[PDB]
């Protein structure tokens, strides 16, 4: 899967040619209790993550993004990406680093006396260009190079760091109350 | 105008409908090469 | 109230794509032009 | 493709839900409308069975056309009855439904056994846009008197399924097929959509006729328009036939061509003594078409037409046209002359644009349409049993 | 024996005229259409729909005469003492409609069991479940005071699941792969359309027939009349869906098309919308397809419960929806009368007719009403004179 072909968009092209064919598949596997279950699991961790991030993306943006547009733009990308995606047991949705550039970047715009609306309209404008152009060379094939290694210390510190914040957020509740 | 929304409402299902057949067409060329 | 621009927001969106189009291409075309001579 | 006809049909239905949910809102002549029913889903599915490896898509495909259609055509006539406004829905919005299911049905009856279920639905749709669109026309621009529909619907239905017929020619079954053959008891059931035709064209003819004089006469005149008809068409498929023997094809159809030929005329002051002779002139032409302009069209035009919808419909329909014209001419109506004869020619020019449309989209291969072998078969879109 | 058919119908019907005698004395001509509409589905849909097996039309559609010529009768003695309380009472449409949906009961079991019994095991069962039948829609429609008006609950699931009780006490062990004479023909099929397009050409006479005149009756017909549009839709669909290469299978396209009739019955008078009237039906559509692939494999081999014209799909499985339906657009606020009490009339229809075809099953399980043999079952010569020629 990480082989680089040398042709324009071949490694698009393979993964099409190696995930659509099971498309079939992809719906009559879904017949089982164990996938409801999953189902009613996966609503509830995707959807506290959009309302609390939500509540922190508008407190720090003047509600310029919020919990509508956040759970809105969940949604519609989880669903386009469920319907066509290549790997569709990923959950799509916003993150910490993605709260820290938000601040950073609006913090950067009332600096310099911008629209951080416009801003990012922008940012995804030029994002758009570049994973076009990374696609084209087969600019993924480099994820080869990432060893057991540093997704292990990847998928850890994520772990610790998701653990943390989870007891801290009770910590919060007992100096609250 | 009544006239406006059922050309509308037929161009809205033909496009649902050719844009699905496009995509699975694709989709199978793709795959079967 | 938002200010009144020449583009509509279709309008400017359009051209945004086409120049990106337009670059992506060259790119692509350069890209091709390399590793052939 | 095996998942384009779920797939059309579901997308369809929820087109139709979504239609209803943005358009529609919420007893005398219920009856009538039950007439009308039973005509649309017993009488031409049933009339269509006489093939004998046919019938399951005959009525089955019946079915599910007309239902279909009578969703589409209550949101396609209420939108323009209500041009583009919010509609309620009463008897005479089912009725009216009912009618395009029996235009389309009309149309069906040209293109049956060579056409795939997912064709069915295009062309059911497109029609009833093009049907409602032309009866709009001929109801409120031209204000014509057409309460049977012999123009709107009939005479319609026939050319638009002879123009999609002729986009859909065959070159293999120009000359014939083996499976385009009729069995006894294909006929024995096809008898049982022809009589309930027969029983309750008075309530088709006289359904939304003006309540007192007109609907009264709408019903007296269409019976013994089709009382006359079955004795014409009798006596000229004996005439027509070695040693006088009947044709089942002219028993089913032609007896059937004095409830078309009436429709213009039947609520119109013509008496019993003249819609007789217009039943009897429709059967003689329902019968003379059948047996010498269909191998006509079959052969020459290149135009197929497996029910012969052309002696039933067309023909009949464009007799009733020219009766309504007569009728005005001779004080029968008070409508206008020219608002009959264009809503004739606007009846069969509309009818044969749209057909020619709707058979270019029909011809594009991406619906599964049988092979020339195939044709006429159940067993191409069914599951059939092993006996009979 | 010979004459245990004959004697029990003749001992019935003088029963019938004592009864009739002792109780019974003589808006109706408003309301005499429909009635001939719900006669029609009666007689004529439900007899027709059952004759899809090409060695048991006779019996289908003649034991389904027998039936209801006796339901509507003893429908009518039963429905009238409990709606009286034992007191003489008079008769109008409305108590001959009534008794065509007691008949109507009676036929949906009669679905379940068809090929497997004798008119004299069919005698009485029409003799109890008219008694099961009538004390429950009393039950539901005086005690509980749901809304059904279309009968969902009082009439398709406890027929269906009626029916199923008595199938499953009357199991046979040598019928669970199958038998030669379980399977349609081309005209069977052919005569059992006859039957599925007149029950669902008047199915809105069957849902509007009790419902209250004026809003009540049109927003009833109208229901009925979309829904079961929608259903045809969906069922078409999931039948090319389901089976093998994508081609229809007519017991769907017999059976599935009636289900949004018999879903939206709850909710037939009810201000659901005509869009609310055609999800119930595309729902119904697809409940019914998917019952008769996966469900009824099932129940026929790991359940022991064959049923043999898959009522459980059409009557079964969309009664309950319709029941649920209706708790629903009660909650929404389309309709008067509690959720508990919706509730109720759904679990009383169901615990009934799984009771009374428990108690009917054992009774009929008896060796005394001549039902026929494993290698005979879905075969006309066993009662019939059987022409030679088909």
């Amino acid at each position: 899967p990480l082989q680089q072909t040398g042709q324009l968009f071949g490694g698009l092209v393979r993964d099409i040619r190696r995930r659509y064919p099971y498309y079939l598949s992809d719906i009559t596997d879904a017949f089982s209790p164990q996938v409801l279950a999953a189902v009613i699991f996966i609503y509830f961790a995707a959807l506290s993550p959009a309302i609390t991030f939500g509540g922190l993306l508008g407190e720090k943006t003047r509600n310029q993004m919020g919990v509508s547009e956040l759970l809105i733009s969940t949604a519609v990308q989880g669903i386009l990406f469920a319907l066509l995606g290549a790997q569709p047991l990923l959950v799509v949705g916003f993150s910490g680093p993605l709260l820290v550039f938000e601040e950073a970047f609006f913090s950067f715009c009332e600096t310099n006396g911008l629209e951080y609306i416009v801003g990012r309209v922008w940012i995804g404008f030029w994002l758009i260009l570049l994973v076009v152009l990374v696609v084209a060379f087969e600019g993924s094939f480099l994820v080869r190079f990432i060893s057991r290694y540093t997704q292990e210390i990847f998928s850890f510190l994520i772990s610790l760091i998701f653990i943390y914040e989870t007891f801290s957020k009770l910590i919060k509740i007992f100096q609250d109350h | 105008a009544p006239v406006v929304i059922i050309l509308i409402i037929l161009c809205v299902m033909a496009g649902i409908i050719g844009t699905i057949l496009l995509i699975s067409y694709s989709i199978r060329r793709l795959i079967k090469a | 109230v938002q200010l009144a621009h020449h583009f509509s927001e279709p309008e400017i969106t359009l051209i945004i794509f086409g120049v990106m189009a337009g670059v992506i291409g060259t790119i692509l075309l350069i890209s091709y032009g390399i590793r052939r001579l | 493709m095996r998942f384009t006809f779920p797939l059309m049909a579901i997308v369809l239905e929820i087109a139709m839900i979504v239609l209803f949910g943005l358009f529609v809102e919420y007893f005398e002549l219920y009856p009538l409308f039950q007439d009308v029913h039973v005509m649309i889903f017993v009488g031409f599915g049933f009339l269509m069975t006489f093939l004998k490896k046919y019938g399951f898509s005959s009525v089955g495909i019946n079915l599910l056309v007309a239902a279909l259609g009578l969703q589409w055509g209550t949101i396609v006539q209420g939108i323009l009855q209500s041009q583009g406004q919010k509609f309620n829905i009463g008897i005479k919005n089912m009725i009216n439904a009912d009618f395009s299911a029996a235009t389309v049905l009309i149309s069906f009856g040209a293109v049956l056994g060579k056409t795939s279920p997912t064709q069915m639905l295009i062309m059911t749709i497109l029609e009833i846009v093009f049907f409602a669109h032309n009866e709009y026309l001929v109801s409120e621009i031209f204000k014509a008197s057409d309460i049977g529909a012999s123009m709107t619907i009939h005479a319609f239905g026939a050319y638009f399924g002879l123009a999609v017929a002729g986009i859909l020619y065959r070159s293999g079954l120009r000359k014939g097929h083996e499976n385009e053959e009729s069995a006894y008891y294909s006929d024995l059931f096809a008898m049982i959509g022809t009589l309930f035709l027969w029983m309750f064209w008075p309530s088709f003819n006289s359904a939304i006729a003006e309540p007192g004089d007109k609907q009264c006469r709408a019903i007296v005149n269409t019976y013994f328009s089709l009382a006359a008809c079955v004795l014409t068409a009798f006596a000229f498929s004996s005439l027509v036939e070695h040693r006088g023997k009947l044709n089942m094809v002219h028993i089913q159809n032609a007896t059937l061509a004095g409830g078309v030929a009436v429709g213009t005329c039947a609520d119109m002051a013509i008496h019993p003594f003249g819609s007789m002779i217009i039943g009897s002139i429709a059967g003689m032409v329902s019968v003379l078409g059948y047996k010498f302009l269909t191998p006509l069209f079959t052969t020459k035009l290149r135009i197929h037409d497996t029910c012969g919808v052309h002696n039933l419909h067309g023909l009949p329909g464009v007799v009733g046209g020219l009766a309504g014209i007569v009728a005005v001419a001779m004080g029968a109506s008070n409508t206008s002359m020219a608002m009959q004869a264009a809503a004739l020619g606007s009846s069969i020019g509309t009818a044969v644009v749209g057909g020619l449309m709707t058979g270019l989209i029909l011809k594009l291969p991406l619906w599964g349409q049988p092979s020339d072998q195939n044709c006429y078969d159940d067993s191409v879109y069914w599951k059939v049993p092993k006996t009979r």
